[PDB]
């Protein structure tokens, strides 16, 4: 299960 | 500072009731373009992307650039006092401190107002880049409900394979599949499968997750899905003209 | 002693099951102008008053007072049994049951209701500062939702009615101005108003009395500085299921 | 071995549904007759017999006896996939791992690969009442609020329900009535001799979950016998509830 913020970065 | 006028309060219920049980917390983010909303869930799984244009309004002002931080279970508490059918008015003035919420009657002489305290929310805001997706499916909203729900009963995780699309999942009870073939409806639309694909895709999915985006099925009729390997779901709903709701989930690795 | 036959017993069900939850143990008390009830809640906040008149009845004969002791839960497993558009009769003699009769088709359905003694609360016609007639679901569909952020609603009455509380999600407030529905009389917001009141009540009883709401399309919401809060319900005719609530003090 | 395709998936959702919660874990006997079931309930108390018949499908085809032991629960995860107006169609091997079960809308394939179990086998009335399915359903709910038991009389011209508990005593009461306006409405008496039993009011209740199967049940009684509530399935298919009387 992979975090979102691994393809999505900050800002 | 704000002040959204929505003709029936319908829509904006649904949506929160859509986003309350991925979302407790978030920002909406207001300025001339319309009501945007941003936020991962608790487990920075999913991501909530939200916006209801100006447009959708009669009228909408607003004046600046106005965050209104709030909890959606105190929202859904407020929100439960509108009326489908209700007038309901967004106010605020600049740099708020309660979200001023009126609900009109359009049934009776009743008007309700809320002043729902706000809170600090620290913006925590992603990117999300343009993507041209390997495949995208379009279908009937209520059936991508039925098949996450009925697949979510005998396992976890289902896999999405796209070349028509087939649903499947295996656990403890056994294996289950479920394959939508390319199909235009041309007497009842609503019906219709639509599959655009330049490539094949396979990636493997919470139904947890899925079915919780699918309490987004009384928003619209048709979902769109997209997909592409090593990249996340988007399942997409129209809130009317170039407004909508999407969900984005990271693929299971 | 008693016969007293109701063309429509979906009344008494939904009366009944309005009052269960407010009142365990009651007495029916039948006489020639009808069968009435009173009772105040455990808590001593409330008190609830109906009457059904004898007109309402096609018979009504009551030989002398009665008073039938019952408990509602009890009761309310039998008037279940009840279809809406049963004809119910109620029997008694000079009683240790309670005999209710619904008939339909060919149907009939008899049940003997044990009675317990419970021991025997006239309230004084009041000229009230102030009176709401307005939708019944919308009085449940107000108290409900204050409900979800506030134990107490303060009604203030004046120049509209505004229903208003303040709880940790911030204040909220309802307002119902003087309406005639010409088109949907019952949707029509009625105030008679002789004196400003402003009044203070627990949320939780004003919920409970909105249980009734199915048993009228309008409620009459009464206030005064001097009495208990009155919200009445209309049970056909000039019959009636009142509530009383003291104001928080 | 097996393949019995039913053309709408309707009436074996509404059977499983009526079952599940009677029946946690049974078998499935198919033979040459159709598909059978007979168990006892979760509590060893009531029989529930059923068959769906071959001529209800089209085709059936079954080569050999099969016990397909299948929990409930399980089952009903599955078929809440198929629509009722689904093309519903039953595969299974010789001596089965899985059932294969296959639903056809639109152009949807949905396929599932049930994982068995085994499971063991367990190893002329006196009067017939016909009448309208949800009465009985109501009639039952409505009694067991107020007691466990419900006695039950026939005669010639009606059906008498009668309890008794702590709150008093309570009866329905029903004519022999032909209704021309609404014949599904019709109460039907066949008696040979008068008849008066008690049974437990929660396996009625039990029973009256089959009430979307058919308009009307069938309640046949004798003192020498268990009660039969039964429910037609459509042609001599059925779904039977036997309860013995109360002693």
């Amino acid at each position: 299960q992979g975090s979102i913020m691994s393809w999505f970065a900050k800002k | 500072a704000l002040e959204a006028r929505l003709e029936q309060a319908s829509i904006l219920k649904k949506v929160v009731d859509a986003i309350k049980d991925l979302v407790q917390d978030c920002n909406f983010d207001c300025n001339d373009s319309g009501i945007a909303l941003q936020a991962m869930d608790n487990s920075h799984v999913a991501l909530v992307s939200m916006m209801l244009k100006a447009e959708g309004f009669s009228p909408y002002r607003c004046d600046r650039n106005i965050a209104l931080g709030v909890n959606l279970t105190s929202l859904t508490k407020v929100l439960r006092a509108a009326q489908n059918e209700d007038i309901l008015t967004l106010k605020a003035e600049d740099a708020p401190d309660v979200l001023n919420l009126v609900f009109e009657s359009s049934e009776t002489d009743r008007i309700s107002e809320y002043d729902l305290k706000l809170m600090d929310i620290d913006q925590e805001h992603l990117g999300i880049p343009e993507t041209e997706y390997a495949a995208t499916i379009t279908m009937p909203s209520n059936e991508f409900k039925r098949i996450t729900t009925d697949l979510m009963a005998m396992s976890e995780s289902v896999t999405i394979e796209a070349n028509g699309v087939k649903f499947s999942c295996q656990g403890d009870i056994g294996n289950g599949s479920v394959t939508l073939r390319q199909h235009t409806n041309v007497e009842k639309p609503n019906e219709s499968i639509e599959i655009e694909l330049s490539e094949p895709v396979s990636l493997t999915f919470s139904l947890k997750y899925l079915v919780n985006f699918c309490k987004a099925s009384a928003l619209s009729n048709t979902v769109k899905i997209c997909l592409s390997n090593e990249v996340p779901l988007l399942v997409e709903y129209s809130l009317g003209g170039s407004s909508y709701l999407r969900f984005y989930l990271a693929p299971k690795i």
